[PDB]
């Protein structure tokens, strides 16, 4: 495998933190959580593709191991379709009306819930939380800068 | 009103006739996508191997 | 003819440019439930069939975007369904704008 | 009874104004930021008049002359034009939101 | 008469989709060949990998 052992040890240590799985295994639905916590930013489509296009019911009746999870993360790191933050900060400007580097939080919540891969109301609230202001607007630039540092 | 109806008849017939031949073009693009999809399936299974 | 076909088929709501038309069904229809309210959550007017929930969502989105107030007015003769329409609008607003 | 209500209620007259008229209308400045992603390489990268700027966007979108009316402060649109631009706008940024 | 205009507008508006479809045949079909060729190379590279 084209992956050093130094970071592999830390990856194994992080994967062993779940525990709640019977033993050294991992569920299909919980695979994305461990894949996104270690690093990278895979999408739902990418997760379903690397997982071999699992069935709807297969996401809760089977479990994988680490020998199969390592190549998944390897491919996600090597092969990816993400992009830098320069394109993200410029994409959110489409919703800016006045053009003063601010956008309404409700519009961002709606765009995140409907447009794209859709997100639950529990996640969008935590995402937009903290950036509350008097005018109810959230600077997309600061939002992207904070999300990139996460 | 009669001129618009007569003019719309040629547009409807032309649009329908043009759309008929355009279906083959759209099908050709879909056929190329389906043919290219075979490579994706081979590449997807290849990555799994 | 369109109104009759929509009423006899189980469709009391019908759009009309910028204002929706409603017909009193005189019977509790199954077009009112939490699942339907969640389905209409964040959906354009031309994305779901005619329904008071769609008009309410459109008005809410317009108010949140243009920052201008709204008014869900209901006009009709006595016994047309204005009270039920207002009830459903308030229910949708309380379930969505919470 | 339904015919007598549709006459006084103005349902028929309320629909013709939306079809023959222009129920849609956006300000010059509001129409730019809300639809510039559709035709980015159309307006010169710099300062430009708000009225003349919208003319270049409409010309690049290949919109029929009978589907908009340029005024002194807003850009009118037929019933159903903004609905198409909204879907095309979301489809363009779909790759960015995902 | 206005009804014919609405129908004519919808019929004339369809020309934009048909006109754009004509240019798409030289762009969508042309771009599809590159995507199909890229998939054929990706599957070959994936199989080789
Ligand atoms: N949309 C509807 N669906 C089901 N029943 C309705 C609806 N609208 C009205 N009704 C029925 O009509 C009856 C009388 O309605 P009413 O309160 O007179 O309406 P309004 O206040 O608009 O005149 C109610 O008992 C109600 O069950």
């Amino acid at each position: 495998c084209d992956f050093s052992e130094e970071q592999t040890a830390e990856f194994k240590e992080a994967f062993q933190l779940f525990d709640r799985t019977g033993d050294g295994k991992i569920l299909y639905s919980q695979c994305g959580d461990v894949m996104r916590a270690l690093g990278q930013n895979p999408t739902n489509a990418e997760v379903m593709k690397v997982l071999g296009n699992p069935k709807s019911d297969e996401m809760n009746l089977k479990t994988l191991k680490f020998e199969q999870f390592l190549p998944m993360m390897q491919t996600i790191a090597k092969n990816k379709d993400q992009g830098c933050f320069e394109d993200y900060v410029e994409g959110l400007r489409v919703f800016d009306k006045e053009g003063n580097g601010t956008v309404m939080g409700a519009e961002i919540r709606h765009v995140l819930v409907t447009l794209g891969e859709k997100m639950t109301e529990e996640e969008v609230e935590q995402l937009v939380a903290g950036h509350e202001d008097s005018n109810g607007c959230i600077n997309y630039e600061e939002l992207v800068r904070m999300v990139l540092s996460g | 009103l009669d001129d618009l109806l007569v003019d719309l008849d040629h547009q409807r017939q032309s649009a329908c006739n043009l759309e008929k031949k355009q279906k083959k073009f759209d099908q050709l693009l879909a056929e190329e996508k389906t043919i290219s999809a075979k490579y994706a399936e081979e590449r997807d299974r290849a990555e799994a191997e | 003819h369109n109104l009759k076909e929509r009423y006899y088929s189980g469709l009391i709501y019908t759009y009309s440019g910028l204002f929706c038309v409603v017909i009193n069904p005189y019977k509790n229809l199954p077009i009112y439930s939490e699942e339907i309210v969640e389905m209409y959550k964040g959906k354009k007017r031309h994305e779901m069939p005619p329904h008071i929930y769609a008009i309410t969502d459109t008005a809410y989105r317009s108010m949140m975007q243009d920052r201008e107030d709204q008014s869900i007015l209901c006009t009709g003769e006595s016994g047309a369904g204005k009270t039920e329409n207002t009830k459903k609008v308030i229910q949708y607003l309380a379930y969505v704008a919470s | 009874l339904v015919l007598d209500q549709l006459r006084c209620n103005g349902v028929l007259e309320g629909i013709r104004i939306c079809r023959q008229g222009f129920p849609n209308r956006v300000v010059f400045q509001e129409f730019r930021q809300r639809y510039e992603i559709l035709t980015p390489n159309s307006i010169p990268k710099g300062f430009m008049d708000g009225k003349q700027a919208c003319v270049l966007m409409i010309k690049a979108l290949e919109l029929d002359s009978n589907l908009y009316r340029i005024g002194q402060s807003k850009v009118f649109f037929r019933a159903g034009v903004l609905a198409h631009l909204e879907e095309e706008r979301d489809l363009k940024i779909t790759d960015v939101i995902i």
